[PDB]
C-alpha cells in the first residue's frame, strides 16, 4: 500500500499547481502572536469537553472514595467499617 | 573578419546600424525596439501582444487585403516578436526589395489602424492563445519561472497577459502604449545582408523621420528586480516526460560578470540524447547523465535583461524514478564551479565559446538579430575582437569567484512540471547548493 517515490500509489494527479517559497525568504514566526492566542484558544475550545468530562467524571469518583475510606477508618466510622468488612 | 557594421542617426534620434554581405542576395531589414511586455502594469498587461496582432491587420491606407498582397508582390515575407524587454518588427526580401519592405514596416508601425472591429475579432484568436501554449512545455515552465523569480514584479508577467485583459484592451490603450514607447530613442532600423547603409538611411529619412521622441531620452538598454527563491510544481501524472527548470538570480546585459557566466554556463553545457555527438561531450555533467540514462536532454541557459538575469539549467527526463539522481547530480556540478574548477574546465570553456558567438551568426535574420539586440541592450555592437579580449579575460578563478557569489548556498527558482513525485520537495533541493564537504 506505499511504493516509493515516483511510484508512490497514488492515484493519477492532474490539474494542481502548488507554490513555495523559500525558507531564507521567508519569516518563519509570521503571525507566531496571531497563532499563539486565537488559534490555540480555538483549537483548545473546540477539544475542552473532551477532556473535562471524563477527567471531571473520575476525578470526582476517586475523591468520593478516597474521602469515603478515610471516614471509614475514623472513630466515628468504626459501625460503617464493621459491616463493610 | 567580418565587415564593420556602421551606424547612423537622425535627428529625431532613430539609429541606423547595417551589416553588408557582398555574397548574399537576401536581405533582412527591420525595428528592433527597446520596449515590450515588462513596459506595461497589471492593468494593461498582453497589450504589447495584441498590438503585434493589430501591426498586421490594416493601416491607414492599405487595407489587411491591400497589406497581403503588398508583401505577396515583394516576394519575401515579415515576422514579428514580442518578448519582455524587446519588440521586433522585420522583413527578409530580394537585394532591391529593401525599399518597398521599410516603406512597409514604417506603415505599419506608425499608421496603424487598430478600428475596433479588428480588436474584437483579435480578442478570440488571443483568447484561444492562453490554451494552446500548454503545449509548449518549455515555454510553460519558463513563463512559470519567471512568475515565480520575479513574484509580482514587472519580469514576473507573462506576455500574453491575463484573461481578464483580453477581454478589456481597447484601442485606446492600444494607442497610448505604442505612442509612449515607440519613440525614435529606443528604437533602431537594422540591415543585414545585401544593403547598402546609405540607401538605408535615405529610407529612415523618408519614412521614420516624423517618430515622435520621448520626453527624457536615455541610452539605449537603460532599466529593481528582488529575486524569490521558490517553487512552482504543475504535477501531471499522465504525462510521459518531466521538464524541470533550476535557475538562480543571473547577470544583467552590462554586468561585469556576463562573460564569466557564459563562461560557468559552458562548463555545464547542453546535451541531447538524440544527439550522435552528445554521448562523448567533455561535460561531466554530460557524462553523468548520458551514463546512467538520466535524461533526455538538458539545455544551460544564462538569460540577461536589462537590470537582471536567470542563470540556470532546463532538464527533461523520462526516468521518472530517479529524477531525484538527476537533480541531485546537477546541483553537485554546479558546486564544482565554486569548490573545484581550474584552469582545465576555464580554458576548455573559453576555446569553445570563442567560436561559439561567432558561429549563432549564419544568416541575414542571425545577423541583424546580433546588431539589434546588441544595440538595443548595449547601445553599441560589440566587434568580435571586443568580444574575443572579454572572453580571453576571464579566469577560472573569476568563474570560482563569480560562482562562490551567485551559485553557492543560493536560494533558487524552480519549476516542474509532468510526472515529477520523485522531485523532492524544496528543501532537499535547495540543500545540494552547498556541499558540506567544502
Amino acid at each position: 500500500y506505499m511504493g516509493w517515490w515516483g511510484h508512490m500509489g497514488s492515484p493519477p494527479q492532474k490539474g494542481i499547481a502548488g507554490y513555495t517559497i523559500s525558507p531564507f525568504a521567508a519569516r518563519p514566526f509570521a503571525g507566531v502572536v496571531h497563532a499563539a492566542i486565537f488559534n490555540t484558544f480555538r483549537r483548545t475550545k473546540n477539544q475542552a469537553l473532551f477532556v473535562i468530562l471524563p477527567v471531571s467524571f473520575f476525578y470526582y469518583v476517586w475523591t468520593q472514595a478516597s474521602e469515603k475510606n478515610e471516614w471509614l477508618y475514623t472513630k466515628a466510622g468504626r459501625h460503617e467499617l464493621a459491616k463493610a468488612l | 573578419v567580418s565587415p564593420k557594421t556602421r551606424t547612423s542617426n537622425l535627428k529625431n534620434g532613430l539609429t541606423i546600424a547595417s551589416e553588408s554581405n557582398p555574397l548574399v542576395q537576401t536581405a533582412t531589414v527591420g525595428v528592433w525596439i527597446d520596449a515590450g511586455s515588462r513596459n506595461e502594469n497589471a492593468y494593461n498587461n498582453g497589450t504589447a501582444h495584441f498590438f503585434e496582432h493589430l501591426a498586421f491587420k490594416g493601416t491607414d491606407k492599405r487595407s489587411q487585403h491591400q497589406l497581403e498582397l503588398d508583401i505577396e508582390n515583394m516576394g519575401g515575407h515579415l515576422n514579428a516578436y514580442t518578448s519582455r524587454e524587446s519588440t521586433v518588427y522585420y522583413a527578409k526580401s530580394f537585394k532591391d526589395d529593401v525599399p518597398k519592405s521599410v516603406e512597409i514596416l514604417a506603415d505599419i508601425l506608425q499608421h496603424s489602424k487598430l478600428a475596433e472591429s479588428a480588436i474584437d475579432r483579435e480578442r478570440e484568436v488571443i483568447t484561444r492563445e492562453l490554451e494552446e501554449v500548454n503545449k509548449q512545455y518549455e515555454e510553460v515552465v519558463f513563463d512559470h519561472l519567471h512568475a515565480t523569480a520575479f513574484m509580482n514584479q514587472p519580469l514576473g508577467r507573462t506576455i500574453l497577459g491575463p484573461r481578464e485583459n483580453i477581454q478589456t484592451i481597447t484601442n485606446t490603450e492600444l494607442r497610448k502604449f505604442i505612442t509612449e514607447n515607440y519613440t525614435a530613442d529606443r528604437m533602431v532600423l537594422v540591415g543585414a545582408g545585401a544593403v547598402d547603409h546609405d540607401a538605408l538611411v535615405e529610407l529612415a529619412e523618408k519614412y521614420f523621420s516624423h517618430l515622435p521622441s520621448s520626453q527624457s531620452p536615455v541610452p539605449l538598454g537603460t532599466p529593481i528586480p528582488n529575486f524569490v527563491g521558490s517553487e512552482v510544481r504543475l504535477r501531471d501524472d499522465t504525462m510521459p516526460v518531466a521538464h524541470i527548470a533550476i535557475a538562480v538570480e543571473g547577470v544583467s546585459w552590462t554586468s561585469e560578470d556576463y562573460y564569466t557566466a557564459l563562461v560557468a554556463q559552458a562548463i555545464i553545457g547542453n546535451y541531447d540524447r538524440a544527439v550522435g555527438t552528445s554521448r562523448h561531450q567533455g561535460s561531466r555533467l554530460s557524462n553523468i547523465v548520458s551514463e546512467n540514462n538520466l535524461a533526455n536532454s538538458f539545455q544551460s541557459f544564462s538569460t540577461s535583461y536589462s537590470d537582471t538575469g536567470l542563470w540556470g539549467i532546463y532538464l527533461t527526463s523520462e526516468n521518472t524514478t530517479q529524477i531525484d539522481d538527476l537533480v541531485h547530480f546537477t546541483l553537485k556540478e554546479w558546486n564544482r564551479l565554486s569548490t573545484s574548477v581550474s584552469n582545465l574546465q576555464v580554458e576548455r570553456a573559453k576555446s569553445q565559446l570563442k567560436a561559439g558567438l561567432l558561429l549563432s551568426l549564419d544568416g541575414t535574420t542571425y545577423v541583424a538579430e546580433d546588431i539589434g539586440r546588441q544595440l538595443t541592450t548595449l547601445g553599441r555592437r560589440v566587434t568580435p575582437a571586443e568580444v574575443e579580449a572579454k572572453l580571453e579575460a576571464v579566469t577560472e578563478h573569476d568563474v570560482r569567484a563569480w560562482a562562490q557569489k551567485t551559485l553557492y548556498d543560493k536560494d533558487i527558482a524552480l519549476v516542474g512540471l509532468g510526472p515529477i513525485e520523485g522531485l523532492y520537495d524544496y528543501n532537499r533541493i535547495r540543500n545540494d547548493m552547498s556541499m558540506m564537504r567544502w
